[PDB]
RNA sequence: AGAACUUUGAAGGCCGAAGUGGAGAAGGGUUCCAUGUGAACAGCAGUUGAACAUGGGUCAGUCGGUCCUGAGAGAUGGGCGAGCGCCGUUCCGAAGGGACGGGCGAUGGCCUCCGUUGCCCUCGGCCGAUCGAAAGGGAGUCGGGUUCAGAUCCCCGAAUCCGGAGUGGCGGAGAUGGGCGCCGCGAGGCGUCCAGUGCGGUAACGCGACCGAUCCCGGAGAAGCCGGCGGGAGCCCCGGGGAGAGUUCUCUUUUCUUUGUGAAGGGCAGGGCGCCCUGGAAUGGGUUCGCCCCGAGAGAGGGGCCCGUGCCUUGGAAAGCGUCGCGGUUCCGGCGGCGUCCGGUGAGCUCUCGCUGGCCCUUGAAAAUCCGGGGGAGAGGGUGUAAAUCUCGCGCCGGGCCGUACCCAUAUCCGCAGCAGGUCUCCAAGGUGAACAGCCUCUGGCAUGUUGGAACAAUGUAGGUAAGGGAAGUCGGCAAGCCGGAUCCGUAACUUCGGGAUAAGGAUUGGCUCUAAGGGCUGGCAGCCGACUUAGAACUGGUGCGGACCAGGGGAAUCCGA
RNA sequence: CCUGGGCAGGGCGAAGCCAGAGGAAACUCUGGUGGAGGUCCGUAGCGGUCCUGACGUGCAAAUCGGUCGUCCGACCUGGG
């Protein structure tokens, strides 16, 4: 069945620690415990290790990526403001 | 203590035959495998250290 | 259900006083000390994770009394590499190695044209 | 403690010198050679009473003998 | 104690006021849960080995025992029986069917060859 | 001489496996043990003691220190300081005395040829001397017996490691093959030439051994906590057998005790495998309690590796144990017979191995040591004759220094003492029960905690009841008492929607007969063999049922602090 | 700071997963499995609230007895 309606994954916190403070640990939480696709080997077998580290089941590919999820949106940016101006007239 | 993930780079010493291990601050969007240029003309991208 | 100690004048559970329990022809349960498993050596060098085969595991100054067999596989890089890693690196050396030969032939056939 | 199982290389074993010493044990169903030679005991065992002492008879006459009631 | 467990184990001394633990303490749900699962995912294999069920209809019995709906082996073997009569009874209507069609379309092509042979 | 206390017997008790038990670390220092005394000390006494006096007792290549580094501490170089000195641990330093081969030279032994020494060439980061753990790292020993006191040390028996062996102990590999031509019937031999730094399996890998230097690479050493789950052991439990003991008023094929195989080697179970081959899968399939896995190769079949602490074998029955007898005063680890069996079950306990998962802004030690691999400078017999070498099987020699007694505590330590205080760990049975809860027994200790006798006044200190009323007492429901376990019902206001919540309130609970359900192993749906749980029914006890022990009063509100 | 050691049973039941029912979709409902928590009753352990209980020239220059708080942790603890 459904068992919590609005909690999700922070109600094993409870009662206590405040209804913003789960609010805002709950969409960075579902982030950092999801399994992610590996952009290598094909699978969805991405997990995150200690902070900044993950890693895949198959093939031991171990990606430095975010804090929490598997990529930053700034970190994409300077990705790609970086091959542009790489491109950019040859340096 | 560290927040940066820390990378072990491997180079090669170009004076006595044998490998050296270095540290360096692990880039955003790194794997093992990638191999990281450094030196004046390095082509730049994500990892490669260069002035 | 006869309480029995230990045999040395140590007390404390370490990790080193690690001890198993048997039985003496004397008919007289006794406290036996057991040597410490030895795992046996893993991979070489970042591939997937899983001991070498064929390897006698054990712990480290007990291999000056092992043979020239249990030591390492019959294959080159016996004791180190997990053959995995043998059937790449023979395949990447040479396919590299070709890729040179066509890069450096490319180079002549440039300068014959130019 | 070893275990020898030809006769032919118990005996050749027997007369390799720096063995002192030869136990011969009885039993119900089988008998038994030990051969105290060094770091080792030398057990032969066998079940033939008549190939055991036919054995002890071509056993070599220089090296000590002990039966064990 | 021995007359005392032998009466136990006629079933004396354990009504509701000689308990002191939870249920749940006496014998546990996912002891419970271990040995009837394990228990019912081994009989399917003990039918899968021989040909009690083929290999599809094998796997939705093996969901349909990890979900919740099956207590024990003998309805186990009763909703078996009856998945093999009801797919038995398809089967057979099925293969009539076919042997129809089979008629059908063999009839037709022979009325083709003889209007074949007409021609030439 | 003397007995409320000493010792023995009997009886009744306690500690009740998280102990008043069996042993240790730190500490104590002879208290350990025997003999003798009872003057003082033990707060009464004492024939006794940890008191006094005499005399004994601590045996180790394989137990630990020694060795390694950790948190750190500390010296020279350097700097500072009136100055004993301080700072400082790579910083401002010429901080290696070693080796490989080669050459020149010398010396000595069997001057064959080995062994030294001097010089020269080549090579060689030390992230720095040295110290730092009786719980971290660290090769290698277990069983039986033995004393008034020892014990993995003494003995008996069985093993193992580390070194060393130069004229290289003894064997085995390296190793002896093939062609040519001739002779010989042939078997073989002659002569010439050539090879020979091992072999097998498609692999994963295997065998008894498998030349290797400077150097380089890698692994082991080397990893947290918590879940689950599987195997193995030990213990407990059940059924049958065998020895001995108890009960027999009446019954009880009854109750209890006892019922063994060391390290090391070989083999076989078992478990695990991210280890290979054949082979292509979707109507998706395989598997866990949970997951998870699959074209980067699932299922299926066949192979391979590791742990093998389990079983068998060697040790090993000669011992050990139980029991029944026979001899020697003693001195005998005497002597002899008999036995030391079968099986089964398990959310059972405890330990360990392995798998997999969860948690993290925690990522969970370093080094001595040892090994493998990459490379191939070199070394060696050159042929009918054998070496360079060897981590293989045997054989020889040695393993130095120190600690080792005992308490480890309601009496050997600290606390001014034989002081309810304090102090670090291991093993831990049966029943009840959820359980290591509390209560009662068994192994194993013990005399009630620095005294006894007589009587049962007050006040006490700990405990327990009370007719009626139920907070009226008192600053105050302080104290004590009520509910208390489980099952089945039922659960509000409020709210961060997770709770509140075991909310509040009810009922039921015993003994004894059953009934129903919940499984394993066999055979071409049927036959044998078993686990402890749940639901329901009847009978019945003086309404009695968590019967002792175990054990939440509750609600309504306010203030403050998440 | 380093190196080791230690913590019985149970109640509450999140994420993830499975099955069934409904829905056109979004998704919802029901029964399991699952075992998270600076989580709840409670053992050892650690503290010391109340009785202003015992003692108060004591057992003791801070103890004892009931009654207590917390026990996977910002936990407890030995040695260096
Ligand atoms: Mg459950
Ligand atoms: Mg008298
Ligand atoms: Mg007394
Ligand atoms: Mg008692
Ligand atoms: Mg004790
Ligand atoms: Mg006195
Ligand atoms: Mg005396
Ligand atoms: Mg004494
Ligand atoms: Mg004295
Ligand atoms: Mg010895
Ligand atoms: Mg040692
Ligand atoms: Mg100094
Ligand atoms: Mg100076
Ligand atoms: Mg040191
Ligand atoms: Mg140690
Ligand atoms: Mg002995
Ligand atoms: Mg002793
Ligand atoms: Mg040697
Ligand atoms: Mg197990
Ligand atoms: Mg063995
Ligand atoms: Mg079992
Ligand atoms: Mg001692
Ligand atoms: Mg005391
Ligand atoms: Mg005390
Ligand atoms: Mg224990
Ligand atoms: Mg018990
Ligand atoms: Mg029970
Ligand atoms: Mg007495
Ligand atoms: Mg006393
Ligand atoms: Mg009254
Ligand atoms: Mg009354
Ligand atoms: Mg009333
Ligand atoms: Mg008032
Ligand atoms: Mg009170
Ligand atoms: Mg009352
Ligand atoms: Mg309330
Ligand atoms: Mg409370
Ligand atoms: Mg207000
Ligand atoms: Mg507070
Ligand atoms: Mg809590
Ligand atoms: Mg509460
Ligand atoms: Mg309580
Ligand atoms: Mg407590
Ligand atoms: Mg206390
Ligand atoms: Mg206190
Ligand atoms: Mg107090
Ligand atoms: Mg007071
Ligand atoms: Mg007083
Ligand atoms: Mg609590
Ligand atoms: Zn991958």
């Amino acid at each position: 069945a459904k068992r919590t309606k609005k909690v999700g994954i922070v109600g094993k916190y409870g009662t206590r620690y405040g209804a913003s403070l789960r609010k805002m640990v709950k969409k960075i939480e579902i982030s950092q415990h999801a399994k992610y696709t590996c952009s290598f080997c094909g699978k969805t077998k991405m997990k995150r290790r200690a902070v900044g580290i993950w890693h895949c089941g198959s093939c031991m590919k171990t990606v430095a990526g975010g804090a929490w999820t598997y990529n930053t949106t700034s970190a994409v940016t300077v990705k790609s403001a970086i091959r542009r101006l790489k491109e950019l007239k040859d340096q | 203590g560290r927040g940066a993930p820390l990378a072990k780079v491997v180079f090669r010493d170009p004076y006595r035959f044998k490998k050296r291990t270095e540290l360096f601050i692990a880039a955003e969007g790194i794997h093992t495998g990638q191999f990281v240029y450094c030196g004046k003309k390095a082509q730049l991208n994500i990892g490669n250290v260069l002035p | 259900v006869q309480r029995l100690t230990y045999r040395r004048r140590l007390s404390y559970n370490t990790a080193s006083n690690k001890t198993r329990l048997s039985r003496t022809p004397g008919n007289r349960i006794v406290y036996l000390y057991t040597k410490k498993v030895g795992k046996a050596p893993k991979s070489a060098c970042g591939v997937c994770p899983g001991r070498l085969r064929g390897v006698r595991a054990v712990r480290p100054k007990v291999l000056m009394r092992l043979s020239k067999t249990k030591k390492h596989v019959s294959r080159a890089y016996g004791g180190s590499m997990c053959a995995k890693c043998v059937r790449d690196r023979i395949k990447r050396a040479f396919l590299i190695e070709e890729q040179k030969i066509v890069v450096k032939v490319l180079k002549a056939q440039a300068q014959s044209q130019k | 403690p070893r275990k020898i199982e030809e006769i032919k290389d118990f005996l050749l074993t027997a007369r390799r010198k720096d063995a002192k010493s030869v136990k011969i044990k009885k039993n119900k169903d089988n008998v038994k050679f030990k051969v105290r030679c060094s770091r080792y005991l030398y057990t032969l065992v066998i079940t033939d009473k008549e190939k055991a002492e036919k054995l002890k008879q071509s056993l070599p006459p220089g090296l000590a003998v002990k039966e064990l009631k | 104690c021995r007359k005392n467990t032998l009466a136990r184990r006629k079933g004396r001394h354990m009504g509701i006021g000689k308990r002191k633990g939870t249920a749940n303490a006496r014998m546990p749900e996912k002891v419970t849960w271990m040995r009837r699962m394990r228990i019912l995912r081994r009989l399917l294999r003990r039918y899968r080995e021989s040909k009690k069920i083929d290999r599809h209809m094998y796997h939705s019995l093996y969901l349909k025992v990890k979900g919740n709906v099956f207590k024990n082996k003998r309805i186990l073997m009763e909703h078996i029986h009856k998945l093999k009569a009801d797919k038995a009874r398809k089967k057979l209507l099925a293969d009539q069917a076919e042997a129809r069609r089979s008629k059908t379309k063999e009839a037709r092509k022979r009325r083709e060859e003889r209007l074949q042979a007409k021609k030439e």
